[PDB]
């Protein structure tokens, strides 16, 4: 009845309808306070910024795209002199930045300009103000959060080595939700601990042999296996969402520091029966309610664990850009055995069958949803999930929320 | 490479899915990785639309290049074909397709499809958005118009509308009705509402209405040439540049001008004393080179403010532009860079700026009024309600749109002064 | 007395003013004092108009009281009317003169005009502005409209249209542009652009559709005894409302509902994915009872936003509203107090206010998203632009309208949110 | 061809297009910062306070009427026993406030309401701390600006008694004119010189026998004479409009206190120059043109004297609500004697002259403003000249500016 730990996944590839790892620069940079994204592409590149950026373009933000030109087109010399010109003018213009990304596109890479290498040049050049890393966030390669995972990625190679055995929380989340997971870790009685990415350059956590890190984020299979490389060791958790989530999240980590059933129910008590109090009041438009959801960020799986077990959704097809067996293990293997499971996507086919499932709320890309309400199914934009505070217990009620709103509109509209 | 933040158009191909998304019965298949369909966000959120845009992508990725990157296009024409049943279609490169070797006009002929299936040639790195869509357009005129026995009634057609287009839809309703006015029926509006086939009977019209030359007039140029139909060469944006197309128009088909102007009112608003205060008003201008060319005429000849700066981003209308900027004593700027713009603004200290959704953040910096003229825009500029830039109700909405900002500036420091400077 | 700084309505004579001046050749003829032009601003200014206001005063002061003023009164009657030739007036009291001894009526019938002059009876200290209009209106209609045999086919009048106006222009325009789908003609529309030759021919249309309450009401119930014509109740403003307001007319006309929605796009937006973070938004609404009934509908069954306080300022529309209120579970606020508008907006904390020009300002000072669906309103709402607030075309004008202050509230609040 | 000393003014009487009194404490209230404004009168009143201050309305300011309500009409009894608890009411809400005026209406003055009376009372009530007096607004009393003249009145025989010798400036000014009017008085060495009314109701001027004062304002009839019932006199001078119109009025000042040529000439060079250079960038479509002026503000003849002389326009008729000859006796030496002179009007016989005439530029009230755009006659907004700073050298090029545009706008609009 919730067992899907062996459930056969679906793989596919053909037409997709998701966002590059480009994307993840317009929620990242918002964290790394000392940071600089700038993206070596085309013009596409960055029309695909300003349209995923919103107002935020107008704020004067951490990024930017150095758009590629005829001249750049051959040949690798030139480009890579071209290239520091910019950087060093960019470096001027703004001093405040102490961390560089250069970010790969499908065009830099089909181009095969070495960015890795034009990283390692330009640390030396700007050295010891700016550190300057690079990774991928081409369509070639990722997929929309995925973009996260080759940023942190490429920075744990260069960070502090320590023997301290301190804890890591790998995953960019919204300050609110940080602090309160780094309030309820320090009442259980663990610490240090920090944050991957951390709000600057200058308190990014140490990394060796006696390291701990659980991830907040599904998305994060580089970064672990970076961290793992360095002699870290991870704390196997289901995403903290929801109440269950975030209490076996929780768990999970007083487990390993030997934190007593005792402390653990004590701290944990009034945050759970309050997550539990605001869910409630969307379990009413919620309960037995058809859920399907296309492949987007990786998230698809904990939450459609979430709506199920909590909200009392039944499952149908539940996709993903790509599912890292060993890190979903403990979401698996909660979720409803009826599922089916995804990985990848073709588009018309996966049209096809959401069609013949006729589910009562998708959740979905805004280039699916219109088309989608106007054929009378009701939606859900996914994107939103990636930037509202959404795990742990305080934001669990609105979580929930974000899925009972579409379905009480239409209600009330009809 | 240009170091960019923001950017006034896009690349070529969006051009090419503005002129598909206007159209109907064709599909657009472009060569591309997993990642572009990013910009069918800007047809379903922005102009909010009800279907997916008619665009394809082939959706290549790392694991499957090389020698796959030519199957994977083959099989999206055939897809796309087997699924929507197409008049027409049309194959483009994607800006980095444009890098890869497979040429989109050799594996469509291979395949041998029962439609038309227009190769796009759109230089990426060189070229943009509105440079994609003339192309586009232009490309599938040449290759469905032919020459044809004109209809029996003078009717015309309307050239350059697009998916996108700021305020292409209420424009196309209000064109028609002082054509209608003047007993002129449209024969077939393009690309926005047209298919294929009607592309096909564009030549059996008398005449050509260019509505926007950035993205009809290669279009118009080929129509003049292939079916001997010269082609209106005045944007009716503004009283004046109505009247002057009305005139226009005249002259083109002998029929004398009949005009509606039982609910022209921009005239008396500007000519009464409210107006009064809005002499000598300095006027920042800045958008594509129509809309600019279009509003500085307005502004200084109609509402009676001073212009005292005009540029535009869209290269293609420099000289058009330079030339208009002249008459007003200005040099015309020209650039597709927006901290440029700002540095102008500043150089000019204006009380109004007029522009696209960037010099309306720039403004509000500077805590200046100011109005949209131009694409790019954001949502709300894609309005519910009837709101056209050209004919007379273009007029009407155009002194309201320009005004507001400006008594809301005045009323804003009224009140900061009345309580208490 | 009260302290009184902010008054949403004027007294009643600028509502008879605001009927004098809807209408062509009729001439309004007020007993008062040198001063009391002032208002003919408000027509010339705020409606732009190409002409004097159909109005005159007796123009009365300190040094022609007493017996002077009864002559004054004539004088005014008589030059107007040799003058202008209309084909009838109106004569009536300023609050001023309402104080003084001289009969308007009698004074007006010793004169002996050969066009019939109308006395109008306005209580300037316990009545206001709407009921000036509604009266002179009702009057005027009395004294010219006659039994009739009915036009060939169907046709209508339309009643309470004036000048002053929240948008009548283009609510007449678009109300026209809907029954003449249905088949129906306008026989006349009054007070706005009749003359009272039109109100003589009044009769002969089969119903009226009553466009505006506050100022067409008593009219419309006198044409129903007297010229057996039934009268619309439900006001058109709204899709749902403009259904069954064509749902009504083919009740009364026995003709099939036909509609034009090929321009009808509200719906759509509001179902659109965009809108969805518009569901359960707490708006406050405050204006004239028609108006605030009618935005209350659309809010909650059609954008789908919280209706969290509901009022007018207008007595003669408080059943109505408190009627319309409580299946809102609210109790209606009625009160002509900005001050005490004030309160229960701080109250209800609103995150949107659709109101008047005064609630445009409590929402500056609060820092709140507001919009304007009702009179009283300065220039800026007598727009160049086609710009109805009734059937389809204004369904889409209020949605675009209500919605582009919450954009631009939340853009404001995501830009100052991420700058530091 | 200068001087309409001994030309015949008609005196008209009929229909009116004017603001009464109350309108004045718009701006009247903005300058008196210690100052509250209560009208007691209709809703009529309350309303045309809203019209006049448009956009003010919305910024708490510090007048209001007391709206008679029905019960207040049948018996005298009750309405002074109401307007008192009105008052104090209002003046616990605002403690702030040292000087109330009630304002009298048409409404209050035919209900034979004693607003004179109910001053005394409430002033012995509310001592030391608010002051409260009496003057009418009302329509059938006085016209626009004529209700600052009341207002002043009214305070004049309040003021503290002096013996000194002391000059004061009448009228309220624009902060940034009056300011530049210390300045050059201060610049010619006349020494102390005070405003009436002064920005606070602590710092008002004091009279006696040897007070000197200047009007700044030409319509300050009856404030003119309650400050020579104190003992005061009188500079006559033309208004301080345009450069000479300036020169003139500091002149006289000049003239009164001994301030020798040299020093006059030497204070007042450069602002003259300033002045000059202003008003001729206006010239061009000023000059030969033809004004008719409606009566709104008494302000007409010495605009009109100072858009002949300065700006070379041509006088047609130009119309005053009120026409004090002792006042207007400098202005009048030197307006065009062709001058048509007015005091009154008959509204439509009014038109029916200045549609014969057929002006290049009118002015009038927003009443008649578009109706005579509509005929095809160029209009200038006359309230406008109430309330913008025109007074002095500095605002001499603006107060052409406001006479140009009009003609500019016309000009740019059509060919
Ligand atoms: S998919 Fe590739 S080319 Fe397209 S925006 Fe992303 S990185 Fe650039
Ligand atoms: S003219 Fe008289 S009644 Fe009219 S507003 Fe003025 S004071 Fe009040």
């Amino acid at each position: 009845t919730f067992g899907c730990t062996d459930s056969p996944v679906r793989r596919e590839r053909g037409q997709k309808a998701v966002f590059c790892g480009l994307t993840s620069i317009v929620w990242l940079h918002r964290k790394m306070q000392d940071a600089f994204f700038l993206v070596v592409g085309s013009r596409t590149c960055a029309h695909l910024l300003q349209a995923a950026a919103g107002v935020m373009i107008f704020a004067e933000p951490r990024f930017g795209t150095a758009v590629l030109e005829e001249q750049d087109l051959a040949g690798l010399a030139d480009a890579h002199k071209e290239l520091d010109r910019e950087v060093a003018k960019l470096l001027e213009r703004r001093p405040d930045i102490r961390q560089l990304f250069l970010v790969g596109s499908c065009p830099s890479e089909v181009l095969k300009l070495d960015l890795d290498r034009a990283a390692e040049r330009l640390s030396g050049l700007h050295a010891p103000h700016v550190r300057v890393y690079s990774y991928t966030g081409s369509g070639l390669d990722t997929t929309f959060t995925q973009g996260e995972d080759t940023c942190l990625a490429a920075m744990v190679p260069t960070l502090d080595t320590t023997e301290a055995a301190e804890l890591i929380v790998v995953g960019a989340l919204p300050d609110v939700v940080e602090d309160q997971c780094l309030s309820l870790l320090t009442q259980l009685g663990v610490g240090p601990v920090r944050m991957l990415p951390a709000r600057r350059s200058d308190i990014e956590p140490a990394v060796g042999p006696n390291t701990r890190f659980i991830l907040a984020q599904p998305f994060l299979g580089e970064t672990t296996g970076a961290l793992e490389r360095r002699g870290a060791k991870r704390i196997a958790a289901p995403f903290p969402f929801g109440e269950e989530g975030t209490t076996l999240w929780l768990k999970a980590v007083a487990d390993a520091y030997g934190v007593s059933a005792e402390k653990f129910e004590a701290v944990t008590a009034a945050p759970r029966a309050r997550a539990k109090k605001a869910i409630a009041a969307h379990l009413e438009t919620l309960t037995g309610k058809s859920l399907f959801m296309f492949p987007d960020s990786q998230l698809e799986i904990p939450l459609a664990r979430f709506l199920a077990r909590e909200c009392g959704m039944k499952t149908t097809e539940i996709a993903t850009p790509f599912l890292h067996k060993a890190i979903m293990a403990p979401d698996l293997a909660l979720l409803p055995s009826n599922t089916a499971l995804t990985e990848g996507q073709d588009l018309e086919a996966q049209l096809d069958r959401h069609e013949a499932i006729n589910p009562d709320l998708t959740v979905c890309g805004l280039g699916l949803a219109n088309p989608l309400e106007a054929k009378g199914h009701a939606t859900k934009w996914a994107i939103e999930l990636v930037f509202t505070p959404v795990h742990f217990y305080e934001q669990a009620g609105d979580l929930a929320g974000l899925f009972s709103r579409p379905l009480r509109r239409r209600a009330l509209l009809n | 490479m240009k170091l960019t933040l923001w950017t006034y158009e896009g690349p070529p191909h969006v051009g090419a899915m503005r002129v598909a998304t206007a159209m109907k019965d064709l599909q657009l298949v472009l060569h591309g990785p997993q990642g572009d369909t990013y910009a069918d966000l800007l047809f379903t959120m922005i102009e909010r639309r009800n279907a997916r845009p008619p665009v394809s992508f082939s959706t290549f990725e790392a694991s499957h290049m090389g020698t796959d990157t030519a199957i994977l296009l083959k099989d999206a024409l055939a897809a796309a074909h087997a699924r929507y049943k197409p008049q027409a279609m049309a194959v483009a490169l994607t800006c980095t397709a444009e890098l890869l070797q497979d040429d989109p006009n050799g594996i469509s002929r291979a395949l041998n499809l029962p439609v038309p299936v227009v190769p796009l040639e759109l230089p990426s790195y060189s070229r943009k958005e509105n440079y994609g869509a003339d192309e586009t357009f232009r490309a599938l005129v040449r290759a469905l118009a032919v020459p044809m026995e004109r209809t029996p009634e003078v009717t015309c057609n309307l050239l350059g509308a697009t998916a996108l287009g700021f305020r292409h839809r209420d424009d196309v309703a209000e064109v028609t009705k002082l054509l209608a006015t003047m007993g002129i029926k449209v024969n077939v509006c393009a690309p926005l509402g047209a298919s294929p086939d009607d592309l096909r009977k564009l030549g059996q019209a008398h005449f050509n209405v260019l509505m926007y030359p950035e993205t009809g007039e290669s279009a118009a140029r080929h129509l003049e040439r292939a079916c001997k139909q010269p082609f209106t060469k005045i944007v009716p944006i503004g009283v004046g540049a109505t009247r002057d197309f009305l005139a226009e128009v005249s002259k083109i088909t002998g029929l004398p001008v009949v005009t509606d102007e039982s609910t022209l009112r921009q005239p008396w608003w500007s000519a009464s004393v409210d107006s009064t205060y809005l002499t000598g008003k300095r006027v920042f201008i800045f958008g594509d080179g129509t809309h600019v060319i279009a509003a500085a005429r307005i502004a200084a000849k109609e509402v009676g403010f001073e212009v005292v700066g005009m540029g535009c981003y869209n290269r293609e209308m420099a000289r058009p532009l330079r030339t208009a900027a002249a008459e007003y004593g200005l040099e015309a700027l020209i650039t597709d860079d927006y901290l440029e713009v700002e540095k102008a603004i500043e150089a000019a200290a204006p009380e109004l700026i007029l522009g696209t959704q960037m010099e309306r953040n720039i403004a509000k910096k500077l805590g200046l009024p100011c109005a949209v003229i131009s694409a790019p825009v954001h949502v709300q500029d894609f309005p519910a309600r009837y709101a056209p830039q050209m004919g007379f109700e273009g007029a009407n909405v155009l002194f309201d749109t320009w005004v507001h900002p400006l008594v809301m500036g005045l009323e804003e420091h009224l009140l900061t002064m009345f309580r208490e400077d």
